[PDB]
């Protein structure tokens, strides 16, 4: 139980490193110098605190997609709308506070190029695509439909080989993933290429005695590093 | 309730910074978190976090 | 502005409910400038 | 040889009449005088000359009958500093509260006089503020939050007679008032159309005057 | 008789400096450290180029108010309106275009805290107050209506007490002001404050002979110097 002190720019968090250190790819968010074939450092890097989504005994899963989380909330947003090239690192921290009384193991993995699929339906048809708002869902996520196959015929199984971290309220109350931009290209659209998709996955379920609180959060906190952009376009 | 509110009705103007310390009353065991946040005259208080 | 950033976790036999007591001070570089007197009353 | 007389401080440094106040036999028993060293129909222009001003001042009380007769009153001047409240009545506590600074003196004795410091929040007094108080919003529909800036409070002048039965005398109280140490700022041009508002530089376009005379022609004199 | 080459960030401007150089109060813009009793660099100095008011041969004046010129305009206005305190320093540049064949001086002159006043009237009724679209008139400016008293009781014949410079299309077609950040205090609402009020007075009319292109237009090139602010708010 260290103490807790953590604070930048602005904005303020609580958090420790007594137990779960921290898990990288293997590299650390960079620049670049090369022929591509503005750097802002006083008021991006501020901890993003996202909404805490709920977690019952029958949820199924949630999953963010970057940078969309951000791309319609925050100052971030605003030199991502009127930026056509991107390119950023995230310090992604994981949080879920509960009792001793609970349990119930999370998976914290961050899968890049998320590109998901969803159960052809409707009454009888026979083609159909993902709507924008589960390609991207935005801050407040999506819990998806069929954890088991990712919503790719993808299994959970052997997700490990992403960068993960569990969190086991047993052992572990904290997560933390530092992820850095990864493209084929060094820049890309903020806006038409959601990069990693971070999904918070129960395998073990939330569960516990009567008269708990049958609702443990899982407060998301995030944050952007070694962002740059360059050419930039007018504001209204 | 303060005894700094009460010392500055006994003056007029008031300058500096000031320390706002909140300590909690709950059980060991009750967790949780809450967000504090400080905002400046112009604008007004957020509707949402 | 002060705000239920999340649930309330409470085991099992914690309270549902709790409070929470707000402390407040100034600050080293504090000043007031005009003596002035209030509001008291004192009779008989 | 020297340009002294030409200082700002040889420019303004003249007790002037500003405050002129009547207390007759038959109102209440006191009068509230709003410090502005306007008054002495002069010291605008002589001010607003300049924008940013600096400077304490010396204030002189003389009191006698209408006639001019000298006689055995006690006087009570008072200073209500700016936020303190202001008398009510001629027997609210605004007279004994004692924060507000009291001069006690009888006629017998020669004009009290006493000098207030610079009393504004602000580095120095305005007499232009172009915009709205601190913080100006809308839902205005009143017509008088503009070139007003506060922070040129410089508090006010009671005065009793002393209670409780009111005097017999019919007094009127001269209040002379001088600057002291003063500094000016960035200068501005000197007025030339006539007044109509106070606090305020309002003019009538329809009727604008040269500045100075005029001549019939440029040829002639 | 020179090349024109100026920019900075983005913005980039054509001028020259054959004839007078500077005028500026006394001092150059600068920051504060002290206790009061963000400074944008990379962004804020731009070369903001208002739009060319015309000038026919009867106009009266014009007049700007900053820093309420460039508060509803511009990134500038943006870090503007989510601030409270403001401080800045301006660098001022007026530049009117005419062939040989026009004529006609104008006074270019800063006048901290222009108070304006308008005319009593309307029925017989005492008074009336200017609106806030005359006293923030904005980017677009406003024509005065009463140049001798400069709507304020203010004589012309003693505005060079002010920073000024004289454009005389005969000898210089350029007029650079610069201009510090003036107030009683070290901060203070842009909003509802606007400091020093930039005017356009015309002593010597525009003059041409007949079919010469009447209409000579007066290119206002501006730029903020020495930024300063402080609190901030959240995004709408």
């Amino acid at each position: 139980d260290r103490v807790a002190q953590l604070t930048i720019g602005n904005s303020t968090i609580t958090t420790q490193e007594a137990a779960n250190i921290i898990v990288g790819y293997g590299e650390w968010p960079s620049y670049c110098s090369d022929s591509d074939a503005t750097r802002p450092d006083v008021s991006v890097n501020r901890f993003y605190t996202l909404d805490t989504k709920l977690w019952e005994k029958s949820s199924k899963g949630w999953y963010w997609k970057f940078p969309d989380v951000l791309t319609e909330t925050g100052v971030f947003g605003q030199n991502a709308q009127f930026h056509y090239l991107y390119r950023s690192g995230f310090c992604i921290h994981v949080q879920c506070n509960a009792s001793k009384f609970h349990q119930g193991a999370l998976l914290v993995a961050v899968l890049p190029e998320y590109v998901i699929g969803t159960v052809a339906g409707g009454t009888g048809t026979e083609d159909s695509h993902p709507p924008y708002k589960q390609t991207q869902p935005g801050a407040d996520g999506f819990e998806l439909q069929h954890p088991y196959v990712l919503d790719a015929g993808i299994p959970i199984s052997q997700l490990t080989v992403c960068p993960h971290q569990w969190i086991n309220l047993r052992t572990n109350n904290c997560a933390t993933i530092i992820v850095p931009y990864i493209n084929a290209l060094p820049f890309d659209s903020a806006l038409n290429h959601c990069n990693f998709g971070l999904l918070v996955v129960p395998i073990s379920p939330l569960d516990y005695d009567q008269g708990a609180t049958p609702v443990i959060p899982i407060t998301i906190t995030l944050a952007p590093m070694c962002s740059e952009f360059a050419g930039l376009r007018q504001a209204v | 309730s303060t005894l700094l509110g009460q010392l500055c009705g006994y003056y007029t103007q008031w300058s500096g910074s000031l320390e706002v310390t909140f300590m909690f009353t709950g059980s060991f065991m009750a967790t949780g978190k809450m967000l504090i946040a400080y905002t400046p005259p112009g604008g007004p208080l957020p509707k949402d976090r | 502005s002060i705000w239920y950033q999340t649930n309330y976790v409470v085991p099992i036999g914690a309270p549902n409910t709790a409070y929470i007591i707000a402390l407040a001070a100034a600050q080293k570089n504090f000043t007031m400038q005009l003596c002035k007197d209030a509001s008291d009353i004192l009779q008989t | 040889h020297s340009t002294a007389e030409t200082t700002l401080d040889s420019f303004f440094s003249r007790a002037g009449l500003v405050g002129e106040i009547d207390l007759p036999l038959e109102p209440n028993g006191y009068a509230n005088w709003d410090i502005d060293i306007t008054g002495y129909a002069q010291m605008r222009r002589k001010v607003e000359l300049f924008t940013y001003m600096r400077f304490d001042a010396e204030f002189t009380f003389v009191a006698c009958t209408p006639t001019g007769e000298v006689v055995p009153q006690l006087l009570q001047y008072m200073f209500v500093p700016p936020g303190a409240p202001k008398p009510d009545s001629r027997e609210s506590l605004a007279w004994q509260t004692a924060t507000n600074p009291s001069v006690f003196v009888k006629l017998s004795d020669p004009p009290a006089q006493v000098s207030v410091p610079f009393m504004s929040p602000a580095s120095a007094y305005q007499w232009f503020y172009d915009g709205y108080p601190t913080f100006g919003e809308h839902k205005q529909e009143k017509d008088l939050e503009y070139g007003a800036c506060p922070n040129n409070m410089m508090g006010t002048f009671s005065v009793r007679t002393v209670g409780t039965s009111k005097s017999k005398y019919p007094l009127v109280v001269r209040i002379y008032m001088r600057m002291k140490h003063v500094r000016a700022w960035i200068p501005r041009p000197m007025r030339n159309q006539n007044y109509l508002f106070k606090a305020n530089p309002n003019y009538a376009g329809n009727s604008i005057k040269p500045t100075g005379a005029s001549r019939t022609a440029i040829t002639t004199l």
